[PDB]
């Protein structure tokens, strides 16, 4: 009887009254999936939420997302009735239903009361990372698709291919603040993996500002002067001047060199019109020197990061906001977009292919002669076409670097190619030297269906013409990448599965333990120059003991000191190269770690809390890149041999030899 | 050259390569493969004739009532396609097979007494193939992808460095069967020739040789030779056999004439063997050492002494040979084996089967089969003979023995089906030979070991399943019968056939409903390859191997058109110009180049023959006749693109599309544009939306005509003639008599599909293109369909596009669109939905369709009629009532207060309730047609009587044509005969038609006879063809048309590969205008051009702008009303294009009313035909831009749509052709948070279905485990949406507005406590 | 069922000290926002 209730025991599942049906199982009530069925796949289905398609909305402030009016009604009714009878503008809640039944304007104003400062949380289905769960403020958009702030999509790693988001609603007081707290977009502007700004200006934004801070030889107004970036506005947004003219302006820049006060320092720069207008964007605290650069995707990356480490977060946040609007703003003001007249093939390409023909034709005759073997000529074909491609490269790249020669104080004078494709190769947005070589030049040698390399490259160029055989070689590679995504994704979740299955309950429970013990952080100088330096390993930790300088007994960093930006800069100035740092495994704290042994680095940059469970976040951030995972010695530098751990002996002719396998060759 | 459609719109031919390969029936792979299947052939055509021969005469044991084969015959198509489409019954022909049932005589030379030949007896139906390539079985047309697998024959594989993982590379082989079993061959560097059956364990070759009983010496002589050794005058001499010296180290003096040829030190290779053959001296002195160590063949104990010391096959040494030489033996027969080449494999296989008899050998073979159970000698022997030797078991048709012998380098392509040991053991000996070095292995990508069993071929094999399944119901009626009891249709049945051929045509893995939204997608679904086939391949094993593509597929297979997920390299498409071979291979067009001139002799090859011949390239410059302008042409020896000569060519690639597929042909300027936008390009082409106005491509390829016409979305004519009664729903053609049937005259009637439902619920409607008062040509077109216009594949629409990053509205993928499109709605799709209504008799209440609804008002019936069916023409939404459904309720549902009123009022009042068919929340619709399907026998009331009466008149209106036309012919005929019987001309005009007189009155009546017997016919289908499913014989299907438009969030793309999603569709007010003031329509991102490399995409933009540029010329000057000659001048520039090759210009027939009319057609753009490997060049596109009103660069000066300042450095503009994937906002927006979960538990309702909320994933779980706030996840999946009472306690709480709660033990959690509280471990909560 | 046996016979008194545990019972973990929450709770358990 007991058994039949549970799992029919394990004796056999005796059927029920004259029926093909085992007696009922509460085991099949306490062992289904993940134990029970809330926690199992399929438990619940979120209320106060909406799974809806997405869309841009280039005007959305960094702190707000867009929600459809129809969706709004459906999701906030209870709050709408809670309001309609807490105040009392509705007769009854039944008549309240009848008001939304009639779509009466009154309840839409009560809808304004339940949304205009009531934040929401957002999430996508394919999301495997914590950076895919964020919060914004709602904005009543009449439509059907959830809009967003453009650049945040890169965080969710969500393009516009059918990303249906389930936007959640923090009902309780707690969750509402928690949204605007840690889950606010404007706060997790750093990656828990590395202390760098998680969002890098995409590309539309950057070409707009590439066209802002920009140098062109033909400049209208090239020489005038201004006293205010505001009248700069009145010159280009009007149309009388160019956005590139070399104007001498007085930028009275500021610097928080005081105890929090931005010191006044006057200065005039040989800047371009757009950079003056870029100052209207750049907050005083941030200096004009960093923004007197052509602005690339990587430049603008560290650009936002400096504004943070120096001036702060608030400036940076509303600054990047400014950037977004003006990034796309002058992207329009850009005009120049694409040119067929730019994609010119040099008659040097056709010339080297002529050589690349005659050459292997002779090398094939060396085969009909028996000098080079099939295999030696196999790699030989590889050999000269490689050289041939690099020579054609040496042509198409210089063509696309100095060829824009417009008149100015003479007959002609060069400037960096104004050729749009090159602009994407300068801003480094989405046009790289290899992609360029693959449209306007010979692709190169490709992988064969076996995985090895076919001796013959893709002869011509895609921009012009090839045939299906050349195509089959290329089809391999394309289909290659495809297969990869298709499998990697599933195993990543399963990887983080076993990962959470091992770390979940690890919580930081103390701050300081009571031990000097830590481990050794070292730059893994292997092969050539260091692969992974000293600084980035120390970034966000605490020195084990009172560390000395090469000068003995001169402590450059006392035992318990948090090593952040400035101290990392400090450990890069000193000659110290090996730093013992307190480790999370050497932590004296049992059943947890101390704030010190951990550090500060996360989305935050402050001391890790007592209550912050590092266990789970460790898991996800190591499994986040899961989807991503797949002769003589003559150095070309200048140093000096410092033989280590080896007995070297002089022989005849005064030369030197090595008597062991343990041999590191240093380059002091 | 010019047709009646080419007088309307001729496709401007770019014309570079001369016409030589004419488009044949591109779907013979379907039809003619099916033609090899079903066809009357005394010859024995591989199909139905060969199959029923290969099995009939069917004789069984001790019955002797042998059923034999004659022929077969088909029934009539059961309906027309249209009815098989609407109703949904299998489009088939009842197979009537001619069978000969004869009974023999026991104890006599078998005499036939009763030769009762029951011809055309019912052996089930067989779905017929409609003459387009589809199957109309259940509703809409479904399709089956022909599949590839290893071809029957013999093949070699190596597995080099993958059979040892140490350095020992193997070379093994498998003998592929057709209809039988495999014979696997384990060959290893371990010097062992093992055999295995199909995929079984490791057996020695000799486990069956001894199991046929061949002793060691009968084994080692057939395989290995006998080197005859001579011992004379007590000295060892070797009769030198130089060929047996292949692979051996010269460790002794190999001297002839004293002159040492092969010396001691350097071994024997190949030159010194010939130095022995140079002077033919075959006698060498071998030290005693050399022979000491070889195996003897015969029994050589001491025949001079008298003792038995050894047995046979035992070594010789400085002991045993020292006895055979002092005794006196000269001739000693040994056996040959060596180490380098010929290894002692069979020697190292004998004693692996530790038996010396067939008895225990078979025990060993059966012990290999299954363990534990007893092997019997009798059962094993009978088994073997009836396996590879029994014919109904093993087979290898003209395919088996063909590739068998050709891989054996033999000559015969034919032979037996059952195995022949001569041939088998040759393979085994050659197996050794490949595991030596003398002979190599093959690849799997060589199509010689690849057989594509087509749709009809595969059908024969599936039908074979059916044939044997019921053959067990035949042979046993031959055993349980006597003499004449068993008759055809007493033995044979119908269901097995149904659950066999339909099992293939409707239940096969490659058989599924044709994605009907793009005629192209319909054709490529038909003409397609499937690597995942029956006895083929799977993807959970292959990592990427099956997926990559080999170069021997050059010319017949196209990889471009394939999906994106795990189905890459699995669901590949074929090449346009491919042709079905009988063996299951392919035959591909190659122009026979007779050493100089490229003759039009077109030969056919497969990868077998490609590997043997050298074929020239087609992209090479040839002069006039075919004599290459250059001394060279890049040819391919085995698929080797290299420098070859003008005289080394055997064949030459025919046309530019002999390798191209329909999907890639549609994409112009291939040679250019990147392969990735190409894959994803043809990808999105199988997703072209069926828009209302189907705009034809400005710049095309010529395949536009080749899809819109070669699909089933067009009403083609088998005859030509003046249109008689063109309507929207019917196309009556008054056919010309030179092609009109001399048998019962004839006219062409075509009922067009009218706004019906498709597979993808999108409106499909053939539209009448030909207007009244215009004849047609035979094989021409009368109707178009969606995604097609005037017989031209029109997927989307093309218009003014500009390239510029405009205020973030082109961010990452975003496209910017002008409000004009939705303001025109020329881009709207109509999704119609069919909602089946289940009803009809439950055991508790005979269900009716409501006819009354309780406890509500007459509003629910003011929209319905007395029947309860909603009137045709309304519009529903939200949760309206469509049709009413009666449904039994229950005594349980009634109270004692209303059990008193049941004794008064009646039984059927509160017994059945109203649980009608309702519209779930979130669904809109427009009733356009409500199809009720009456129970056969018991029809409905007056409402259904109006519907049946409607289709009855729909039959009368069409049945009238047939009559009328001969009634006129014959009447004028009457008008001339009666005058010969006494003039009555004016009189007959005033007299009744009943005035050859006998004959004509007759024909008149026969047509009228036909008239009524067809009304009867049609009405029969209408009245009793409504039976659907057993039990539920009354099903009410309602259609709901819902127009879905373009809006902020739609996914728009292009053919070229570029994708996009509309960010914010702005008013046309914000459109950048040119020097003239023309508003742009689309704005795209320029930043994607360099990366994605969409170059051909922009070139088609300029020629598209040129196709409209010339239109600009025409239009202006045409509004001025100028003569037909002026425009003609522009047309001539427009038809010479430049000064290159051709276009086949006008002025053959009168160009007055042809080109001035063609001008009314070209004042909107010009459809161009274009080759993909040598298409429009720079100066060619420039010639056309400058012929209109356009500048060189095509970079026009536009002013800001919001300001007016010119975009610096003019923006590149033009006209791009679009492509809208079917991904709509309506389809993925699931705005439900809560509506209702389930009924039995709190289980979700669907995943992609209605009432959609976020399916809480487990990855989502771990992310929420990362964020330090447990609380929000805590409540989210326990307190909220888990505690059935806890969220209602929260509902009743937040409808006040005060977030404040307590912990949440999920009650079932308290049952966990209770269950172990029931065991003994009583969990508590102390303090 | 493995777990049934595994801790049932030992009667392993695990005072809800882990996150996963806290969530199936639907209560604040002794960390994060439930830190000070369970702080009051922990010194209220077997102490006070």
């Amino acid at each position: 009887a007991v058994d039949a209730l549970l799992d029919n025991g394990r004796r056999g599942r005796a059927i029920t009254g004259s029926n093909k049906r085992p007696l009922k199982s509460l085991a099949d009530m306490i062992k289904g999936k993940q134990g029970r069925f809330r926690q199992n796949l399929l438990g619940k289905r979120v209320d106060y939420s909406g799974r809806s398609v997405i869309t841009v909305g280039p005007y959305l402030r960094l702190h707000q997302c867009g929600l459809p009016k129809k969706m709004a009604l459906e999701l906030f009714k209870p709050f709408i009735y809670g309001k309609l009878e807490l105040r009392g503008l509705a007769t009854t809640i039944k008549a309240a239903k009848k008001m939304v039944e009639r779509e009466e304007a009154v309840v839409w104003d009560i809808l304004d009361e339940v949304i205009r400062e009531h934040p929401v949380l957002l999430n996508r289905a394919p999301t495997l990372h914590r950076l895919g769960i964020q919060a914004f403020e709602p904005v009543l958009i009449e439509g059907k698709a959830i809009q967003l702030h453009p650049l945040v999509c890169a965080a969710y790693n969500a393009d516009f291919d059918g990303d249906q988001m389930a936007v959640h609603v923090p009902l309780t007081l707690e969750a509402q603040l928690e949204a605007r707290a840690l889950m606010m977009s404007t706060n997790n502007i750093l990656s828990p993996a590395n202390g760098e700004p998680i969002i890098v200006p995409s590309q539309d934004v950057v070409l707009g500002l590439y066209y802002m801070t920009r140098d062109c030889v033909n400049a209208k107004g090239e020489g005038m002067v201004l006293t205010g970036p505001k009248e700069a506005e009145r010159l280009y947004r009007s149309g009388l001047a160019s956005l590139h003219a070399r104007v001498k302006v007085r930028i009275t820049e500021y610097e928080k060199d005081a105890n929090g006060e931005l010191v006044a320092k006057t200065s005039l720069k040989d800047t371009t019109v757009g950079r003056a207008i870029l100052w209207m964007i750049v907050p005083k605290g941030l200096p004009y020197s960093i923004v007197n650069q052509a602005l690339g995707k990587k430049a603008i990356s560290k650009m936002l990061n400096t504004c943070y480490r120096i001036l702060g977060l608030k400036p940076t946040v509303i600054f990047a906001d400014q950037i977004m609007y003006t990034g796309f703003a002058y992207a329009a003001r850009s005009g120049a977009s694409v040119g067929i007249d730019d994609m010119v093939i040099p008659e040097k390409k056709h010339e080297i292919i002529s050589e690349a023909e005659a050459e292997v034709a002779e090398i094939q005759e060396q085969f009909q002669s028996g000098l080079v073997t099939a295999g030696e000529r196999y790699n030989k074909v590889i050999d000269i076409w490689a050289a041939a491609n690099d020579r054609v490269s040496k042509a198409m790249m210089d063509n696309l670097q100095t060829e824009t020669v417009i008149n100015r104080d003479g007959q002609e004078e060069k400037q960096v190619s104004f050729n749009s494709i090159y602009m994407m190769a300068d801003s480094g947005a989405r046009g790289s030297a290899a992609q360029i070589r693959q449209l306007a030049g010979m692709r190169g040698l490709m992988a064969k269906p076996d995985g090895s390399i076919i001796e013959t490259p893709i002869t011509a160029n895609f921009r012009e013409g090839l045939n299906v055989l050349q195509y089959f070689i290329s089809t391999h590679g394309a289909r290659k990448g495809l297969a990869d995504t298709a499998l990697k994704t599933a195993n990543s979740g399963y990887l983080t599965r076993r990962l959470v299955d091992v770390a979940q309950d690890l919580v930081v429970t103390e701050d300081d333990c009571g031990t000097h013990e830590g481990i050794m952080m070292t730059p893994v100088i292997e092969g050539g120059d260091v692969k992974e330096p000293l600084r980035d390993r120390v970034l966000g930790r605490v020195t084990a003991e009172d560390v000395l300088k090469p000068g003995t007994a001169d402590i450059l960093v006392p035992r318990n000191t948090l090593l952040h930006e400035q101290w990392c800069d400090l450990l890069e100035e000193n000659s110290v190269d090996a730093v013992k740092v307190r480790s999370v495994v050497s932590c004296d704290t049992d059943f947890g770690v101390c704030a010190h042994c951990y550090g500060r680095d996360l989305a935050r940059g402050h001391i890790i809390n007592k209550g912050e469970a590092i266990g789970v976040i460790a898991a996800q951030s190591i499994g986040e890149p899961g989807t991503q995972l797949t002769s003589s010695i003559q150095v070309k530098n200048k140093g000096s041999i410092k033989l280590s751990n080896v007995k070297s002996v002089v022989n005849s002719s005064g030369k030197l030899v090595i008597t062991s396998r343990n041999t590191e060759l240093k380059l002091i | 050259v010019y047709s009646y459609t080419e007088k309307k719109r001729i496709r401007k031919d770019f014309g570079k390569r001369p016409q030589v390969l004419d488009v044949p029936y591109l779907l013979s792979i379907q039809l003619d493969s099916f033609q090899k299947f079903i066809e009357q052939d005394p010859e024995g055509q591989y199909g139905l004739e060969a199959a029923f021969r290969s099995v009939f005469p069917i004789q069984s044991y001790s019955g002797n009532s042998e059923l034999q084969y004659v022929s077969y015959r088909l029934g009539e198509p059961v309906f027309d396609v249209q009815e098989c489409q609407i109703r949904g019954v299998t489009y088939s022909a009842p197979l009537r097979v001619k069978l000969r049932l004869v009974i023999y005589e026991r104890e006599a030379p078998e005499g036939t007494v009763k030769d009762i030949k029951e011809q055309e007896v019912y052996m089930g139906e067989i779905p017929l193939m409609t003459d387009n390539g589809t199957f109309v079985i259940n509703g809409t047309e479904r399709v089956i992808v022909s599949q590839l697998h290893r071809s029957p024959g013999v093949f070699f594989d190596s597995d080099k460095g993958k059979t040892h993982s140490s350095g020992k590379v193997l070379y093994n082989a498998r003998i592929i069967p057709y209809r039988g079993s495999w014979l696997d061959f384990e060959f290893d560097p371990k010097d062992n020739l093992f055999v295995r059956i199909d995929r079984r364990r490791k057996l020695p070759a000799t486990i069956i040789l001894r199991a046929l009983n061949y002793t060691t010496e009968q084994i080692l002589d057939l395989f290995f030779e006998k080197v005859i050794f001579e011992i004379r005058d007590n000295k060892l001499q070797m009769e030198l056999v130089p060929e047996r010296l292949r692979g051996e180290t010269a460790s002794f003096d190999i001297e002839a004439n004293g002159k040492v040829y092969v010396e001691k030190g350097r071994r024997i290779t190949a030159r010194h063997i010939r130095q022995l053959e140079k002077d033919d001296v075959k006698l060498i002195e071998v030290p005693v050492e050399y022979i000491a160590g070889k195996v003897v063949a015969k029994d050589y104990i001491d025949e001079s002494t008298g003792e038995l010391i050894c047995a046979a096959n035992m070594e010789l040494s400085l002991d045993l040979l020292a006895k055979l030489s002092q005794s006196g033996h000269k001739r000693i027969e040994t056996l040959f084996t060596n180490d380098l080449d010929h290894g002692p494999y069979i020697s190292e296989t004998l004693r692996v089967d530790p038996t010396n008899d067939r008895l225990s050998a078979l025990v060993e073979i059966y012990r290999m089969m299954r363990p534990g159970e007893p092997p019997t000698r009798e059962a094993a022997e009978s088994l073997f003979e009836n396996l590879f030797f029994s014919e109904d078991r093993y087979d290898l048709s003209a395919v088996g023995r063909m590739k068998f012998n050709r891989s054996l380098l033999r000559e015969e392509i034919e032979g037996s089906g059952i195995l022949s040991k001569d041939d088998i053991i040759d393979v085994m000996k050659k197996l050794i030979d490949i595991r030596n070095g003398k002979g190599e292995v093959d690849d799997i990508d060589h199509l010689g070991n690849r057989r594509i069993r087509s749709v009809g071929e595969m059908a024969e094999n599936q039908f074979r399943v059916g044939l044997v399944r019921v053959e067990r119901a035949v042979k046993e009626r031959l055993s349980l019968g006597d003499l004449d009891t068993l008759m055809p249709q007493d033995m044979i049945n119908a269901k097995p056939i149904s659950a066999a051929v339909k099992e293939f045509f409707g239940s096969s893995q490659l058989s599924q409903f044709m994605d009907q939204n793009n005629p192209l997608s319909e054709i490529t679904h038909k003409r397609r390859i499937s690597a995942l086939g029956p006895g083929g391949l799977t993807r959970e094993r292959a990592g990427f191997e099956v997926r990559d593509v080999h170069p021997t597929h050059y010319g017949r297979v196209c990889p471009i058109e394939t999906p994106e997920g795990p189905n890459i390299g699995l669901i590949n498409s074929l090449s346009v110009y491919a042709q079905t071979n009988e063996y299951g291979f392919l035959e591909t067009p190659y122009r026979k180049v007779t050493d100089g001139v490229v003759t039009d002799e077109i030969h056919y090859l497969s990868a077998i023959e490609e590997g043997n011949y050298v074929i020239a390239q087609a992209n090479s410059n040839l002069d006039e006749e075919g004599h290459f302008v250059e001394d060279l042409v890049t040819c391919r020896s085995k698929g080797e693109s290299s420098l070859f000569s003008r005289d080394q060519v055997d064949y030459m690639d025919v046309s530019t599309q002999q390798v191209v597929s329909v999907g890639a042909s549609l994409i112009p300027f291939l040679e250019h544009d990147d392969a990735n936008r190409a894959l994803m390009g043809a990808n999105m082409q199988r997703q072209a939306v069926p828009t209302l106005r189907a705009d034809k491509p400005l710049v095309g390829t010529g395949m536009e005509r080749a899809v819109a016409v070669d699909s089933g979305v067009t009403a083609v004519a088998k005859r030509g003639g003046v249109v008689q009664y063109v309507d929207a729903s019917r196309i009556v053609i008054k056919v010309n008599e030179d092609e009109m049937y001399p048998g019962e005259a004839g006219i062409d009637i075509y009922n067009l599909t009218k706004y019906t439902r498709s597979n993808q619920n999108t409106c499909i409607n053939q539209m009448p293109c030909v207007s009244l008062g215009e004849p047609v040509e035979r094989g021409d077109v009368l109707a178009d369909g969606p995604s097609t216009d005037l017989g031209e594949l029109a997927l989307g629409q093309n218009m003014r596009v500009a390239f510029m990053p405009w205020n973030g509205y082109n961010f990452e993928d975003s496209i910017l669109v002008s409000e004009r499109v939705v303001q025109e709605d020329r881009f709207t799709t109509i999704h119609i939905q069919e909602l089946a209504c289940v009803s009809r008799d439950t055991k508790l209440g005979p269900e009716e369709i409501t006819a009354d609804i309780p406890n509500v008002g007459e509003a629910a019936l003011s929209k319905l009629d007395e029947s309860g069916i909603v009137y045709i023409g309304a519009e529903v939404t939200g949760g309206d009532i469509l049709v009413g459904k009666v449904t039994p309720k229950g005594e349980t549902q009634l109270t004692p207060e209303e059990k008193l009123l049941r004794a008064i009022f009646g039984e059927k009042a509160s017994d059945v309730k109203d649980s009608s068919l309702r519209v779930p929340n979130g669904v809109s619709g427009t009733v356009i047609d409500v199809q009720v399907f009456t129970r056969d026998g018991v029809e409905k009331d007056k409402r259904a009587l109006e519907i049946e009466e409607m289709q009855l008149k729909q039959a009368k209106k069409d049945l009238s044509e047939e009559l009328q036309i001969l009634e006129a012919g014959l009447f004028s005929r009457i008008r001339a005969v009666l005058v010969a019987g006494g003039v009555e001309a004016e009189k007959l005009d005033k007299l009744p038609r009943d005035r050859q007189l006998e004959q004509l009155a007759e024909q008149y009546d026969e047509l009228k006879h036909e008239f009524e017997k067809k009304l009867e016919a049609k009405r029969r289908k209408i009245t009793q063809g409504d039976d659907l499913a057993p039990g539920v014989l009354k099903i009410v299907k309602v259609y709901l048309a819902v127009k879905r438009r373009i809006q902020p969030g739609d996914k728009m793309a292009g053919r070229h590969g570029n994708k996009g999603v509309i960010s914010k569709i702005n008013p046309i007010e914000d459109m950048p205008y040119d020097e003239n003031g023309t508003p742009v329509d689309i704005v795209l991102n320029p930043l994607g051009v360099p990366s994605r490399m969409n170059i051909g995409q922009i070139l088609e933009t300029h020629l598209g702008m040129a196709a409209k540029g010339i239109g600009d010329k025409i239009n202006a000057m045409l509004k001025q009303q100028q003569e037909v000659a002026k425009l003609r001048e522009f047309i001539q520039r427009a038809y010479d294009l430049g000064a290159d090759v051709r276009q086949k210009v006008d002025l053959s027939t009168f160009s007055d009313e042809e080109v001035m009319r063609l001008a009314e057609n070209l004042r909107k753009g010009m459809p161009i035909a274009t080759p993909v490997f040598d298409g429009a060049k720079e100066a060619e596109i420039k010639e056309l831009l400058k012929l209109g009103d356009l500048p060189t660069s095509g970079q026009i000066r536009l002013y800001d749509g919001r300001t007016g300042e010119q975009f610096e450095r003019p923006v590149t503009v033009g006209y791009m052709y679009m492509l809208k994937l079917n991904h709509l906002v309506d389809d993925k927006m699931h705005a439900r948070s809560t509506g209702s979960y389930s009924l039995v538990t709190q289980q979700p309702l669907g995943g992609k279905a209605q009432f959609g909320g976020q399916r809480f994933g487990e990855m989502e779980v771990w992310a929420l485990e990362a964020y330090g706030a447990a609380y929000t996840l805590q409540e989210m999946l326990t307190v909220k949406s888990d505690d059935v009472n806890g969220r209602t306690k929260m509902y009743k709480n937040i409808v006040d507005g005060n977030h404040q709660m307590e912990p949440g033990m999920p009650e079932s959690f308290n049952v966990l406590l209770k269950e172990i509280r029931s065991l003994g471990i009583n969990i508590e909560l102390e303090d | 069922t493995r777990v049934l046996t595994e801790a049932a016979v030992a009667g392993k008194r695990d005072e809800l000290r882990g996150l996963k545990e806290n969530v199936i019972v639907g209560r604040l973990i002794p960390a994060g926002t439930g830190y000070a929450y369970h702080q009051d709770r922990m010194r209220r358990r077997a102490a006070g």
